[PDB]
């Protein structure tokens, strides 16, 4: 699965 | 509910020191309860609320992922789909929970476009995580609740903030993961990670030194995407 934004 | 007693200040004291403890779940509880007084959230509670489900979804969405790898290896008795089940019910269950809150009453109430587009970011990011583990009747309903409320955030962050704005950039990162990994549109996903990409570049020589750290960490995840996808 791809990257999405990060925390 | 079971935050009914507490103040607001101390339930936003608490999030933060939960935070700190890395005690997400109580960090979700005490959001939870800030935004059951009906009071508008500020930028920094925003963040604390996303941080907090983020978190919580992010643990379940990998436990998630672990289970159903081995289901799908398995096809053995019931237990590894009756434990991926109940995984998946809890998930579905803090999907549903944010998408309350979203809808009562914090969409509704938000007329700033930080703050509407903020809201109508998680509202696709919580349909996406929800479409992730659909297959039944209602899964092509989840996945466009998701389309819908992505393309209004688009729709009002074109409008009204620059290309730069990091709520801006991280829509558009995650309405393009949605794209790719959802909507089995990879083209769409592509275009649109590299237009957000060249018009923010474009947009930099107007930021302050602080300004230009944020929005270029956020360009810099949407070129990782693009490596990927290319
Ligand atoms: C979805 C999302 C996008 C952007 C960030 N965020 C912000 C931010 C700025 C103004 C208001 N809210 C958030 N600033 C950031 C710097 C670096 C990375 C991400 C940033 C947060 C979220 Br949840």
């Amino acid at each position: 699965r791809t990257p999405s934004l990060p925390t | 509910g079971a935050m009914g007693s507490m103040e607001r200040a101390s339930l936003i004291q608490k999030a933060k020191l939960a935070e700190q403890a890395e005690r997400y779940e109580d960090m979700a509880a005490f959001m939870k309860g800030a935004v059951e007084k009906g009071e508008e959230l500020s930028c920094e509670e925003r963040n604390l609320l996303s941080v907090a489900y983020k978190n919580v979804v992010g643990g379940q969405r990998a436990a998630w992922r672990v289970l159903s790898s081995i289901e799908q290896k398995s096809n053995k008795g019931p237990e590894v789909r009756e434990y991926r089940e109940k995984v998946e019910t809890e998930l579905q269950g803090v999907c549903d929970t944010v998408l309350g809150l979203l809808d009562s009453h914090l969409i509704k109430e938000a007329g700033d476009a930080e703050s509407r587009v903020f809201y109508l970011k998680m509202k696709g990011d919580y349909y996406r995580y929800l479409a992730e583990v659909a297959t039944g009747d209602d899964k092509k309903r989840i996945i466009d609740s998701a389309r819908s409320a992505y393309q209004e955030a688009m729709d009002i962050s074109k409008k009204e903030m620059p290309p730069t704005n990091p709520i801006r950039l991280g829509l558009a990162l995650n309405f393009s993961v949605f794209h790719y990994e959802i909507a089995n549109s990879p083209e769409e996903a592509i275009s649109l990670a590299k237009t957000t990409f060249d018009e923010a570049m474009a947009d930099l020589h107007t930021l302050s030194e602080d300004s230009y750290k944020d929005s270029t960490l956020i360009m810099q995840l949407l070129r990782d995407n693009l490596t990927l996808w290319t």
